[PDB]
């Protein structure tokens, strides 16, 4: 009916202006496109915003700052949507992983640590992908890990250098122990690189990427082996019997949020 | 020949450190060797008395 047709219009024309605005969202516009964002509702399909999120962590590798930046700057104020972002990268983590896809497991985690810099991810679930991947280390998963650490290796040794000397230690055991060819050595000689570089190369986050206050922030340790779940079903829509009290409390939340 | 002796900043850390100062040493090489290495399954056993020589 009538409500039901505009529930639908609703979720469509929405649906496609977020999507727009995900893709939109500039360096020079991330304040902008955030206000964008916000000022349609990103929590009445926050399964499907943050879905505009994952694909533009995954399919850009580039771009993967700019979701991150939009991921802290929508989860330091509603953290369940960044989290329900971080349980679906670490989803997509998984699958490359225990798949053996390069892209999607290389793209997840360059979600992820764009997370771990952005504060949102915690050290404990950056230790743990860094151990998997450093687990059995082949050519593959090595320098999935080298591709993490070029970009995560500030926060993880400025937050906790326990992590940068646990990740040197095992590197230079099981690349210069075992049957490893150019390719490990050139990944390691590459770690090194950055390491000893002191990450003036890679930063934490660039100007634009890391603006929110000391504590305002949220991160939210969701972990790799832990049973996650990606909630991504959202990214459907629903019919809502409650859709005008729920969209009263969405838009007074948004006038409070701003 | 240059002496190159670290000074620490806090009486926290342990004495034997690896200090950031100190460059990586992630040596890296070829297929690094294989050893005239006595494999086991063979036999060796120490008797159980000797010890790193001073463990307590």
């Amino acid at each position: 009916k009538n409500s039901l047709a505009y529930q639908r219009m609703s979720w469509e024309a929405l649906k496609k202006s977020i999507n727009g605005l995900i893709n939109k969202v500039n360096i020079s516009n991330i304040s902008i496109i955030i206000q964008e964002l916000l000022q349609e509702n990103i929590v009445r399909g926050r399964g499907l915003l943050s879905r505009s999120v994952l694909q533009a962590q995954s399919a850009s590798p580039i771009f993967t700052h700019v979701y991150a930046a939009l991921v802290a700057i929508i989860n330091s104020k509603f953290p369940q949507i960044g989290e329900l972002i971080l349980k679906r990268l670490i989803l997509n983590f998984r699958k490359g992983y225990r798949r053996n896809d390069k892209q999607l497991c290389l793209t997840a985690s360059k979600f992820v640590a764009h997370l771990i810099n952005q504060n949102v991810a915690h050290e404990v679930l950056c230790l743990e992908m860094l151990t998997l991947l450093l687990e059995r280390p082949t050519d593959d998963s090595v320098e999935v890990a080298i591709g993490f650490l070029k970009e995560c290796g500030l926060k993880l040794t400025q937050v906790s250098p326990r992590g940068i000397n646990a990740i040197f230690e095992r590197l230079r055991n099981i690349l210069h122990e075992s049957e490893i060819d150019k390719r490990v050595q050139y990944m390691i000689e590459v770690m090194f690189a950055v390491r000893k570089d002191g990450f003036k190369d890679h930063p934490i986050i660039l100007e634009g990427l890391d603006l929110v206050e000391e504590d305002d922030q949220f991160t939210h340790m969701l972990p790799l082996e832990d049973d996650y779940n990606p909630e991504d079903v959202l990214n459907v829509f629903k019919m809502d019997p409650n859709f005008m009290e729920n969209e009263e409390k969405y838009k007074a939340i948004k006038k409070e949020i701003l | 020949p240059n002496v190159v002796f670290i000074k620490t900043e806090d009486p926290d850390l342990p004495a034997f450190y690896f200090d950031p100062l100190i460059n990586p040493i992630s040596h890296r090489h070829s297929v690094k060797s294989q050893e005239p290495l006595p494999d086991d399954d063979e036999e060796f056993e120490l008797p159980e008395f000797v010890e790193p020589f001073l463990k307590d």
